[PDB]
């Protein structure tokens, strides 16, 4: 059998064919995913309960820190990217298209390697090593490179984990383009391929443009830490940096929830018997979105002492950028209407939940876009629910609508409505009970980050106990269902 | 039939010029290409050289920058260790 | 010029001014070189190149493949169809012997399909390597243009070549059409008529040599192949001058005028015109008539 | 006076492929673009040329099907497709794809337009440099082609 | 009696088992969707 | 090496499944002769195709000696447009006057009772037998859709459906504006109330 | 669309698999203690749904050569999950059989399975699991590029003249011919031998080796597509649209008496 | 004879899909050891040999 060992390795590592390589991305995407919710069960567990109760001690609050990071590095960069552009991208674009494989066949297998490669080093310098990095997921200095509890290699370490998730990604889009421009089939133009497609190459113009300026933010702290510059020292400018990073910052939001729109469309299409309404419509809003991204990227620093014409140009940079999202949500309600869709489908229901979850979470990011009023809600909770009632509840939507739509697709395997509809309702009855009340807990002037707070607290983070319960429900029910999907019958008799 | 044929025997042109070299710069876009070359080397070339002739014999009188005072000769207390191992530029 | 984003051909859109300006020198020596042409109407060209028989317009070789093929499945039918034992009356044998024919005669179509497949992809072949298959100056031409592209005559050369290049048997004609020969000339109809009737009597002796029972049935068969066969090459044999005399209807003159439009349009269509214009009084009629026999037939 | 020689290519493979029929390879690799809404605009209001689409049968009938030739496997299902909106109403938003078995008569009953697909596989002689420069007889190319209708023969990949 | 298999041979059957276009709705003649209490359910519903 | 196959003849594998043979399918063990040929037993069968065939080979050589050696007298050149490749087909396909308009009728009489109708029974049994292939907790047959759906064209969907409802939804905006304004500041042009 | 694979060793309290599913997923307590509402009535094939819907058959079921088709080994699938199947089975092969026995010269056949469904997105014709290598030999060929392009825009994207686009100059000679006959002492030119295309009629069809000379017997199997989303189908010379309302109407009135008794819920 | 497929470049199995990850791997841990310890785990000169065959 040292053969048959031999043959199935050199299958997944030399294969350069994008179905293999999509599933790999799936793969990756799904595991870290769980990783990334096992440590946001222990950060909950850490704010539900009084007194420290997990850490016992104020000296070790860097374990609550380090615990944020990584929940917020692990969800962001190995969870959504991999899953909604590196499983359904390579998987679909050469399909959709007409074309036997990606541009660059070799390329694909160096991206996924890539990823693994940082998943790797992240594991290891963040569990194996002691005092790991504590920094929140957005590294500003000097508490990144000038500090205590953040003196150890394996700081180093994560910051080179950052670089090589950015060379995977560039790889990525550059070779998603080059396929979608010049391979499609006799007959297709350019924006008549599907919607999806288009999806795709405007995410990926988005992550070629700004990732290089994330690179230069990393090696400016690794530059810092190491050779004992002054880049982002009491004489240097960490407002330099947080600009650096977060040029990049905005463009990864908008290339993380993108590829989302397509695909929902693309299933839409497959799900209600009927086009998109204003397909050229909501193809330009997508372009719209892509290009108005790239100018809005100081919203989140309205507090570093920005001048003030630049608040009020920032602030305006962000409604035109509302605007043609409104667009999007309202072609998805007009193309519901009309059609067919099935009526007990956790593909329709899913849908759903993402249409409500996204316009919800795009109006109370509206609100912060004000300068003004972003006084008040800066590093609260506020900021928290936003994020969390997009990400965790449109993206995660729109990703359970693919995950139940291609299924049965790949495997050949119907879905298990009743078991899907317990795990879907649940997730969406318990995500909202734990980001809903932060929103009020924002207002209210709890800051973030706080592993304790103050007692005029206390209701919020009881409703969120409540939410954190049904959440380890439900993600129990998931991933049973799932091992449930591949396994035969278990038990049979003669009626 | 296949194209192999002139790929193995190609044909061989008459040229009325002495050379193909010639025959490739009665071209405008070569011939400016040159013109952008000549400029470079007959211009800035031979001037620069000729200053170093002109100022053969004169010294930098550049009032050299001032990088650290006296009183910040400890720099503030800050570690320098750099990763080669000793508190030295790597020049 | 640093960059080179070529194909293999731009896109060629055509030119096209538009018909020939000539004056009055050019129009008249143009009229004076041409022959005598009887310009003809789109009816008339339309009965020449019907298809009548050659239903499914088959090649040549596909015809003889398929004759060949009954032949040799009309040998093999005795061994088959003997010795076959079933429980069950006369009747269950003839089902039991129908079956065993339908088997045989399925197993002998499936070889004429695959023996089509392999000619029509030897013709694919053909067509696919042009380049290979042709002489100058024919090659540049087959090389840097499409079928539709091509000059006419430069695609007729072209095309002619390129068929003659296979063996005898694999070449791409289409069949003859049994019944437009015999519509349009007399004398190939008499002809397979004639022929038609020796085989006929030949078979009906061959019948006589035969036990009772299957004399009649065969009889009766051979009846119903004259007439169906004689229907076949000519459905109009009955309209005749002397019918055409005998009738005195004008619907039967008409519907004998349609049969025959559709069939050849010769000049039973006079006789049936001028018989029918008589009854009716029809001088223009009578006039029109005179022209054509003049001019048309 | 001087005797210049340019430099060939030399490329063999998919590249002579490519430049023996440079005709046939373009039209499977050459793109062609549909029309926009101002071209949509200007298009439906073009008249017709001639009284002829009222008596004749149109392209599609079962008599003169639409015939499209792919490439492939002998045998192999074909790839084909509408364009969306041959009859008032099929919908039109994005292209419409079909598999259809390989050379049987098909009917498309949303525009109820009648087709033929057929697969025409590419053979052709090895690209190694050992190419008929002059035209081929029956003899060699009868036997190949017996070999790969027999055994089948290696894809060009 | 078999002869050489050809893909439009006399022994080729319908492709009913595998699955190719798995989320379509089948459409054509079909029975209006009544709702009746306690009556047993119709095969093509959406419940068990 | 495991089973090799030998030769490339077909199998139905994914990318080939070849084209069904719905007479065999429909006549299975069944002879197809009651049918096409009425009457006759397998004897007569052969007897009569042999017959056939010998009168079908003289007519062939008899026309095709005909064809071989006949003198031309005229000469039939049809004009076409330059780039075309074949002649428009002089035939049409629409009946001209009442006679042809009579037999297009008797034709499509006989052709509905003996072609269509056929065909329709045919499809609706496939469409069934595809819904109930779905069934049975596979596919998502009965979800949606069936012989109760309202199907309305475009017209009558954007007039009877789509203004009535944004009719609605511009009511719900402005009584929502003003009883939101009034909630909150308690005067409908005041600002706060008690404050100003 | 499940087979138990072996009843014996799967029908026991405690079993390695039992054990397994409460571990990782799909069994638990719930199924031991509570086997009524968890496991319920089971999936699998129904009896009494079967005979009732045998017994409510008419004498279609004598009458139908269902048993000895390869499709024999789904009878119970489709009697249980199929109301009224034997008379629509029955009136299927009398429509067959009544094409057979037509007066035209070629007998269509329509045909329909898995791949009569098109689709906008490519992924949805293949089957699955996909396989790996697809679209080798270049993606779908479109019935467009065989009808006429658009000339007059054609040419003024261009600037070109465009004016005399629909006047062009009349070609009458010898040498635009290949297909040259001779019928009755004309000689006639028509046509040009183009290739492959010229030989659709014949390929589509497959003759009766039997059928006499002078009555040609020719069957055609006609694959049929739809969007299965349209809801409205124009199947062209076929089948006139009246002919199809009225078929509807038939088959909608005929089989209700298989659905009346049976609720949607 | 060859059956000629699409134009597209069909893709071919290589060793290049992990030898660069595992190339940056190297160069990052290699980074990190000369970091910590201050000594090179293995010659400059030979990682750049590495680095260059691969
Ligand atoms: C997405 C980006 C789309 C826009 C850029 C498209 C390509 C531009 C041309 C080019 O690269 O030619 C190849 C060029 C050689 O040109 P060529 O094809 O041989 O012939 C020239 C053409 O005939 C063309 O000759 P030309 O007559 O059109 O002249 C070029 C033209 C166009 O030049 C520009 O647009 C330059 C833009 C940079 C800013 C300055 C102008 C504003 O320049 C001008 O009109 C301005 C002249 C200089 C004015 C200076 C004072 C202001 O090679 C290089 O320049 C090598 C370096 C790489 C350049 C970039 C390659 C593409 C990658 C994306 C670049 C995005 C940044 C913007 C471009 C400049 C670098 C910062
Ligand atoms: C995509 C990104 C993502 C996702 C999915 C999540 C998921 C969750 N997050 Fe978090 N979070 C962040 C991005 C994300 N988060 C970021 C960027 C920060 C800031 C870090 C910092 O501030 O520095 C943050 C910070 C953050 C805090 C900050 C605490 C503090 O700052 O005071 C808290 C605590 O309440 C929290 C809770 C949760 C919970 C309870 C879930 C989930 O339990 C709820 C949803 C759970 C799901 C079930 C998703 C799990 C996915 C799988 C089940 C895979 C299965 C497959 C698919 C369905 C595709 N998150
Ligand atoms: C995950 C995806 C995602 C998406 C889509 C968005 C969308 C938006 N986001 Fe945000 N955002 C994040 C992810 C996302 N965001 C994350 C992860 C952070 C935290 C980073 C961190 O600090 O760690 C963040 C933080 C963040 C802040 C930080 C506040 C603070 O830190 O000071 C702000 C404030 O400007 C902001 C604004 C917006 C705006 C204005 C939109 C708009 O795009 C929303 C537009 C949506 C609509 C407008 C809905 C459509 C509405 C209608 C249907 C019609 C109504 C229209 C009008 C009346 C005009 N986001
Ligand atoms: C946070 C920021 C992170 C960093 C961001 C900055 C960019 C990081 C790196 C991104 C790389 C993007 C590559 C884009 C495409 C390049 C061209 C390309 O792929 O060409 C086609 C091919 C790859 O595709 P292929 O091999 O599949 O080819 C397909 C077949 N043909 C060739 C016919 C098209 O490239 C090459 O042939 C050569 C590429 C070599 C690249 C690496 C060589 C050196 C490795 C490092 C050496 C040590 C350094 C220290
Ligand atoms: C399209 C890509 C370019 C987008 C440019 C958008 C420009 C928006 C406005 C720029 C600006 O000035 O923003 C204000 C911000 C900080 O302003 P502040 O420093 O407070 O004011 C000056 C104080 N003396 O200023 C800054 O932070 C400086 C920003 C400089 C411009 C950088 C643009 C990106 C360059 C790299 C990518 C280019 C291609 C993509
Ligand atoms: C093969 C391609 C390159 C591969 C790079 C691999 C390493 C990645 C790490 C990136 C950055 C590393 C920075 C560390 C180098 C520190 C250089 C230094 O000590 O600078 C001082 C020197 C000038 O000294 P000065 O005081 O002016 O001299 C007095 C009299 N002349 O100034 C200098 O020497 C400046 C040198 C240029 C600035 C660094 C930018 C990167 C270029 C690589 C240089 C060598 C890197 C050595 C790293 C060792 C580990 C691999
Ligand atoms: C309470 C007592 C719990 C411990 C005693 C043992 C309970 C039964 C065995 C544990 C595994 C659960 C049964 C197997 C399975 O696959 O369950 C799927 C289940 C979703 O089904 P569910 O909605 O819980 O149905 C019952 C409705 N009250 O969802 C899950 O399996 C989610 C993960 C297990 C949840 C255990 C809690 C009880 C669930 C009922
Ligand atoms: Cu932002
Ligand atoms: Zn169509």
């Amino acid at each position: 059998m040292i053969n048959n060992i031999m043959h199935m390795i050199n299958k997944y590592t030399l294969t350069t064919s994008h179905k293999i390589i999509g599933i790999l991305y799936g793969y990756m995407g799904y595991i870290a995913g769980i990783l990334g919710y096992i440590i946001s069960m222990l950060i909950r567990m850490e704010l539900n309960t009084q007194g420290l109760a997990i850490v016992r001690k104020v000296k070790e609050v860097t374990i609550y820190n380090n615990w944020i990071t990584i929940h917020g590095l692990i969800m962001l960069f190995v969870f959504i990217m991999p899953v909604g552009i590196g499983f359904y991208g390579n998987y679909l674009i050469p399909m959709l298209i007409g074309t036997s494989e990606l541009s660059m066949p070799r390329m694909n297998g160096i991206s996924f390697w890539m990823l693994i490669v940082g998943v790797v080093i992240f594991v290891i310098s963040n569990v194996l090593m002691s005092k790991p990095i504590s920094s929140g997921w957005t590294l500003y200095p000097p508490l990144s490179t000038r500090d205590a509890d953040n003196i150890g290699v394996n700081i180093d370490l994560s910051l080179l984990v950052v670089h090589v998730l950015g060379i995977s990604s560039t790889i990525g889009s550059v070779n998603y383009i080059t396929t979608n421009k010049y391979n499609r089939h006799v007959g297709l133009t350019f924006m008549n391929i599907n919607i999806y497609n288009f999806s795709i190459i405007v995410t990926s113009i988005l992550l070629i443009g700004s990732l290089p300026i994330l690179g230069v933010a990393i090696t400016g702290l690794l530059l810092d830490r190491n050779i004992n510059s002054t880049i982002y020292d009491v004489i240097g400018d960490p407002v330099l940096y947080q600009h650096l990073f977060w040029f990049f910052g905005h463009p990864e939001v908008y290339v993380i929830i993108l590829p989302v729109f397509g695909l929902t469309s693309l299933i839409l299409t497959s799900i209600i018997h009927k086009d998109i309404f204003g397909r050229e419509g909501m193809m330009y809003c997508i372009i719209s979105i892509g290009v108005v991204g790239y100018f809005v990227w100081a919203h989140h620093m309205f507090t570093v002492g920005l001048d003030i014409d630049s608040r009020s140009y920032f602030s305006i940079a962000t409604s035109i950028i509302s605007i043609p999202t409104s667009v999007k949500m309202f072609s998805y309600i007009n193309t519901w209407a009309s059609g067919r869709g099935f009526r007990g489908n956790n593909s329709s229901w899913s849908f759903f939940s993402f249409l409500i979850c996204f316009c919800f979470g795009g109006f109370t990011g509206l609100l912060l876009s004000s300068g003004s009023l972003d006084i008040m809600l800066h590093d609260t909770y506020f900021v928290v629910g936003h994020f969390h009632t997009v990400l965790s509840l449109a993206a995660t939507f729109g990703l359970l609508i693919a995950h139940y739509f291609f299924l049965p697709i790949i495997f050949s395997y119907s879905i298990f409505e009743s078991f899907s509809f317990y795990h879907t309702f649940l997730l969406l009855v318990g995500a909202l009970l734990v980001f809903y009340p932060m929103h009020l807990a924002g207002l209210s002037g709890m800051a973030r980050r706080v592993p304790e707070y103050a007692d005029i607290f206390i209701p919020f983070m009881t409703v969120g106990f409540h939410g954190t319960f049904l959440l380890i429900f439900s993600t129990l029910t998931f991933i049973r269902s799932y091992f449930q999907f591949l396994s035969h019958i278990n038990h049979s008799n003669y009626l | 039939m296949s194209t192999n044929k002139n790929v193995f025997f190609p044909p061989a042109l008459h040229l009325k010029e002495n050379s193909i070299f010639q025959y490739k710069f009665k071209n405008l876009a070569v011939r400016h290409d040159a013109a952008r070359l000549g400029i470079i080397l007959a211009g800035p070339t031979l001037f620069y050289w000729f200053t170093v002739y002109y100022f053969k014999g004169m010294p930098n009188g550049l009032p050299p920058v001032l990088l650290n005072p006296f009183v910040n000769r400890n720099y503030r207390g800050q570690k320098r260790d750099m990763p080669w191992g000793t508190d030295c530029a790597f020049l | 010029s640093a960059w080179n984003f070529q194909e293999l051909m731009e896109s060629r859109i055509p030119d096209y001014k538009g018909r020939p300006n000539r004056s009055g020198a050019e129009l008249e020596q143009v009229k004076a070189a041409l022959p005598k042409i009887e310009f003809m109407t789109s009816y008339e060209f339309d009965v020449l190149t019907k298809t009548r028989s050659n239903l499914t317009k088959e090649y040549s070789y596909q015809r003889d493949m398929r004759l060949k093929v009954t032949e040799l499945m009309l040998d093999e039918a005795p061994h088959e169809l003997e010795g076959l034992a079933v429980e069950g009356d006369a009747a269950l044998k003839q089902l039991a012997e129908l079956k065993a024919l339908q088997t045989l005669t399925e197993y002998a179509g499936d070889l004429l399909e695959g023996q089509n497949q392999i000619v029509q992809r030897v013709n694919d072949f053909v067509d696919s390597n042009p380049v290979y298959l042709l002489d100058q100056p024919l090659r540049e031409e087959a090389r840097w243009n499409l079928l539709p592209e091509m000059d006419h005559k430069t695609r007729s050369l072209v095309r002619t070549e390129l068929r003659d290049w296979l063996p005898a048997e694999y070449r791409q004609t289409r069949a003859v059409d049994l019944q437009q020969v015999a519509a349009f000339s007399p004398p190939v109809k008499a002809d397979m008529f004639r022929a038609i009737e020796a085989r006929a009597k030949d078979a009906e002796a061959e019948i006589r040599s035969l036990p009772p029972a299957e004399q009649a049935g065969l009889l009766a068969l051979v009846k119903d192949n004259v007439a169906k066969s004689k229907a076949f090459i000519d459905p109009t044999y009955d309209i005749t001058p002397e019918a055409i005399n005998a009738c005195n209807d004008v619907d039967a003159l008409r519907a004998m005028a349609h049969r025959v439009t559709e069939y050849s349009g010769d000049a039973r269509l006079l006789a049936i015109y001028g018989k029918a214009a008589q009854l009716t009084g029809d001088t223009a009629a009578q006039a029109i008539l005179k022209e054509a026999k003049d001019l048309v037939f | 006076d001087s005797v210049h020689v340019f430099r060939p290519e030399f490329a063999q493979g998919k590249f002579r492929i490519d430049l023996d029929q440079p005709a046939k390879q373009n039209k499977l690799q050459q793109q062609i673009y549909t029309l926009t809404d101002d071209e949509r605009e200007m298009y439906e209001d073009e008249p017709y040329i001639g009284v002829d689409h009222l008596y004749e049968a149109h392209k599609g009938s079962k008599e003169n099907p639409v015939v499209v030739e792919a490439i492939g496997v002998h045998g192999n299902d074909v790839f084909t497709g509408c364009l969306g909106g041959c009859h008032k109403d099929a919908a039109d938003a994005v292209a419409y794809y079909t598999i259809v078995p390989p050379n049987t008569l098909a009917v498309c009953i949303d525009c109820g337009i009648h087709f033929v697909a057929r697969i025409n596989e590419q053979l052709t002689f090895w690209p190694d440099g050992t190419q008929p420069w002059e035209k081929v007889d029956f003899k060699a190319v009868e036997g190949f082609l017996y070999k790969h209708y027999k055994y089948g023969s290696p894809l060009m990949i | 009696l078999h002869a050489d298999p050809i893909f439009n041979g006399s022994k080729v059957v319908r492709s009913i088992q595998m699955m190719r276009s798995y989320h379509r709705l089948p459409v054509g003649p079909e029975p209006p969707h009544l709702k009746i209490r306690g009556a047993p359910l119709h095969p093509w519903s959406m419940y068990t | 090496l495991g089973h090799m196959r030998v030769g490339a003849l077909w199998q139905s594998n994914a990318n080939s499944r070849g084209l069904p043979n719905l007479l065999k399918e429909v006549m299975a063990a069944e002879p197809i002769y009651p049918y096409t040929h009425p009457g006759l037993s397998a004897k007569q069968i052969l007897w009569n195709t042999k017959f056939n065939l010998k009168l079908e080979k003289d007519l062939i050589s008899i026309a095709e000696s005909a064809v071989q050696s006949q003198t031309v007298n005229k000469v039939v050149i049809p004009t076409m447009l330059t780039g075309d490749v074949n002649p428009k087909s002089p035939a049409s396909v629409v009946a001209k006057d009442k006679y042809q308009l009579a037999k297009q009728m008797a034709e499509f009489q006989y052709k509905k009772s003996y072609f269509e109708k056929p065909w329709g029974y045919m499809f609706a049994y496939y469409c069934d037998e595809d819904r109930a292939r779905l069934c049975g907790g596979i596919g998502y047959v009965g979800h949606h859709g069936g012989g109760d759906a309202e199907i309305l064209s475009y017209t009558e969907y954007v007039s009877t459906v789509v203004y009535p409802t944004i009719f609605y939804m511009a009511i719900t905006f402005v009584v929502s504006l003003f009883l939101m304004y009034y909630y909150i500041y308690g005067t409908f042009f005041s600002s706060t109330r008690n404050r100003f | 669309g499940t087979n138990p694979g072996d009843i014996a060793l799967n029908s026991k309290r405690f079993t390695v698999g039992k054990f397994v599913a409460w571990a990782c997923g799909g069994w638990g307590l719930k199924d031991w203690i509570f086997p009524s509402l968890f496991i319920g009535r089971g999936d699998g094939p129904d009896f009494d749904r079967i005979v009732k819907h045998t017994l409510q058959s008419s004498s279609a079921i004598e009458k139908v050569n269902w048993f000895d088709s390869p499709f024999a080994c789904y009878t119970e699938w489709f009697v249980e999950h199929f109301p009224g199947f034997f008379d629509s089975r029955y009136r299927f092969e009398m429509s067959a059989k009544t094409i057979l026995a037509n007066k035209y010269p070629i007998k269509d056949f329509p045909v329909v399975d898995m791949r009569s469904w098109r689709s906008s997105r490519l992924f949805d014709l293949f089957e699955v699991p996909h396989p790996e290598h697809t679209f080798v030999f270049g993606g779908p060929v479109l019935l467009n590029t065989e009808a006429k392009r658009a000339e007059r825009l054609e040419q003024e994207w261009h600037g070109k003249d465009g004016t005399f686009v629909d006047v062009h100059p009349l070609n009458v000679a010898t040498e635009s011919h290949t297909e040259v006959s001779v019928i009755g002492g004309i000689k006639v030119y028509n046509g040009v031998w183009q290739g492959g295309k010229d030989s659709w009629k014949r390929d589509s069809a497959k003759p009766e080796l039997t059928a006499p000379f002078h009555s040609p017997i020719w069957y055609r199997n006609m694959f049929i597509v739809k969007n299965a989303d349209q809801l409205v189908e124009h199947f062209g010379e076929n089948l006139s649209d009246e002919t199809w309302q009225e078929v509807r109407k038939e088959h909608l009135a005929f089989h209700e008496r298989f659905h009346k008794d049976y609720s949607f819920a | 004879m060859i059956l000629n497929t699409n134009i597209n470049y069909g893709g071919r199995n290589s060793r290049l899909c992990y030898l660069i990850p595992l190339m940056v791997h190297t160069i990052f841990l290699y980074l990190a050891y000369l970091i910590y310890y201050n000594i090179n785990l293995i010659n400059i000169y030979l990682l750049l040999i590495i680095i260059i065959f691969i």
